[PDB]
């Protein structure tokens, strides 16, 4: 884990899971595990069977969000929560050195006692305590003690500011779902590529380029594509009249959009809502998509629309990792695969708690608040993310 | 934590003393009667509810009658999951141009 | 009534499960007069309700909650008032 932030030294430190209990393989089996149940169940026609399983995943879903909270980062979620760059930190930044270095300290830095005071009330104090004995080797009292009652005294200290974040994961830790984790749930949390791609961004945001993120989303700049194929009737029977009567708004149901008109969404539009299978892959591949500058965040609501799929030791592969490419500001896909009603309930309300808000209202937030929207809140709820920098109104 | 239960109290007060030899109203209490009335210990006998669960409520008097009464003393989430809506759908399938170059 | 319907495990699931049914069924039965923005009429039973929660272990109380969603909609669950307090209470039962 890297901390790279302006006028801030690298903090990075290891997080072995390999000596704990839920170990960093039994999460990522356990994900697959889910997946297959998932797919074995999707042809069940007794309801008391089907809903049995549903209820039965979800359950293990809500476990699996927590261990990675309570087993994998341990006593560094700190280092994720925005750090306090209030002058509060700097009283032990070096007053927890001169006694932590004499206790057995091999490397004693200095960040480590600064990225964590931020929500000094919300460190517990048995994070205290493995923050203690990591940072203090050898005799065992002064060890903990010294940090517990530092940190202690330090309780309740102030009140944290407003600073976006966009986690980096690899080719395997993309699929766990980061975001629902019990300490990211009100920050806003997006999901870029690499690095070069966050400053490249701003290279672009510089030079009057991706106008989104100069301006905002115009809400009446919006292009849908519902229903492509005659499949799912309670998905337009749901939203017909309410994907209609949007002020400036203009889409596609029933038949299947020509290649024209879909290059036009994401190039002359500024939203694209997709209600259908997939990502459309069959009406607009992301070659088409390269072909193109991006100036429309996409929202696209179908199974696997945000999955970069690890077709073995390769890294990942799909239609957002085309669409970043082309300038996209933000990227709003499911992770797995989802039934048609719970997925349409999360869709309805992000989009009126979005478009509902009203003039400068950032996506991220209304994202985590719909995530409450779906019956199973962990098997349907926890399925979008986000990829790209921050998007709201005007 | 040597648990000797010494404690300091290994006395009494001679005010608690003569507090005791005085109020004697708390120690002291009144008397539990029996029945006063022959009705009264029928209730007694028959008023318990397994008596009350046991015999008639128009008194018989023949065992023949008692008998005739008698006699007739004898000795998951699947219901809930009915309600839930018919399962649904999944949203999944489960199904450069080479250039003109200047003639020579 | 709840401390009579001891934890036997006879069944007894299912036994407080229908009764937990029942519970909604009656509160969510007349909608309000005044309008739907207000919370549904005879919705502080909900507040009763709640002595027979812990009855149900946790697959039962998940099973109830999404029988609860059946009738609660997103805009109400998001929803914080006083007229709103025993759904509030009903809901951290079931959780």
């Amino acid at each position: 884990l890297t901390r790279l932030e302006k006028d801030s030294p690298p903090v990075s430190v290891q997080i072995p899971t390999g000596q704990n209990k839920l170990h960093l393989r039994s999460v990522l089996n356990e994900f697959d595990a889910i997946q297959k149940a998932q797919k074995e169940n999707s042809s069940c026609t007794d309801k008391r069977e089907w809903w049995t399983g549903r209820l039965a995943l979800d359950h293990r879903m809500e476990v699996l969000i927590a261990s990675l909270e309570k087993s994998v980062l341990g006593c560094w979620k700190g280092l994720l929560l925005p750090s306090s760059e209030e002058p509060g930190p700097a009283q032990e930044a070096s007053r927890l050195q001169e006694l932590l270095q004499d206790c057995g300290w091999k490397y004693p830095d200095r960040t480590l006692l600064k990225i964590m005071l931020s929500g000094a009330g919300a460190l517990t104090p048995q994070d205290i305590q493995a923050l203690a004995y990591g940072l203090c080797p050898t005799q065992p009292e002064r060890a903990q003690e010294l940090l517990n009652e530092a940190v202690g005294r330090l309780q309740g200290l102030t009140v944290p500011s407003n600073s976006h974040l966009v986690l980096v994961l690899d080719k395997d830790l993309q699929k766990l779902p980061w975001e629902s984790m019990p300490s990211l749930q009100a920050l806003p949390v997006t999901r870029l590529p690499s690095f070069r791609f966050l400053l490249s961004y701003s290279i672009i945001k510089e030079y009057g380029a991706s106008p989104v993120l100069s301006q905002g989303v115009d809400p009446r700049s919006t292009f849908y594509v519902l229903n492509p194929h005659n499949n799912l009737s309670s998905t337009e029977e749901q939203f017909r009249a309410n994907f209609s009567s949007e002020a400036g708004w203009r889409g596609v149901v029933g038949e299947v959009p020509r290649p024209e008109q879909v290059q036009e969404a994401l190039t002359k539009h500024d939203l694209y809502i997709y209600a259908g299978h997939g990502a459309g892959a069959r009406f607009l591949d992301g070659q088409a998509v390269l072909r193109l500058s991006c100036r429309a965040v996409a929202l696209l609501f179908g199974s696997s629309s945000a999955a970069l799929a690890v077709h073995g030791n390769l890294e990942g592969a799909g239609i957002v990792l085309k669409y970043i490419m082309a300038g996209c500001p933000l990227f709003l896909g499911n992770l797995w695969d989802v039934t048609d009603r719970d997925i349409d309930r999360y869709t309805e309300a992000l989009l009126q708690g979005w478009l509902g808000a009203g003039p400068g209202a950032p996506l991220l937030y209304y994202v985590n608040q719909a995530r409450q929207a779906p019956r199973l809140k962990y098997l349907i709820g926890a399925a979008p993310i986000a990829y790209g920098l921050p998007v709201s109104l005007r | 934590k040597r648990k000797l239960i010494v404690d300091s109290v290994k006395e009494l007060d001679s005010k608690t003393i003569r507090a005791q030899l005085s109020d004697y109203s708390d120690i002291v209490t009144t008397l539990d009667l029996a029945p006063p009335t022959k009705k009264l210990m029928m209730w007694k006998e028959t008023g318990g509810v397994e008596k009350l669960f046991s015999l008639p409520a128009q008194p018989l008097w023949n065992n023949r009658l008692l008998k005739l009464f008698t006699r007739c003393l004898t000795p998951n989430l699947d219901e809930f999951l009915k309600e839930f809506e018919n399962p649904e759908v999944p949203r999944e399938d489960q199904q450069e141009e080479p250039s003109r170059l200047q003639e020579s | 009534f709840a401390l009579t319907f001891g934890l036997d495990q006879l069944k007894t699931r299912e036994a407080i499960a229908m009764l937990h049914k029942d519970g909604i069924e009656f509160a969510f039965k007349e909608p309000n007069p005044q309008g739907e923005s207000h919370p549904p009429l005879n919705l502080a039973f909900l507040d009763i309700l709640s002595e027979f929660s812990s009855k149900l272990l946790r697959q039962d109380k998940r099973t109830v909650y999404v029988y609860l969603e059946k009738f609660m909609t997103f805009q109400m669950s998001l929803r914080r008032e006083d007229v709103w307090l025993p759904l509030m209470s009903y809901r951290n039962s079931l959780l």
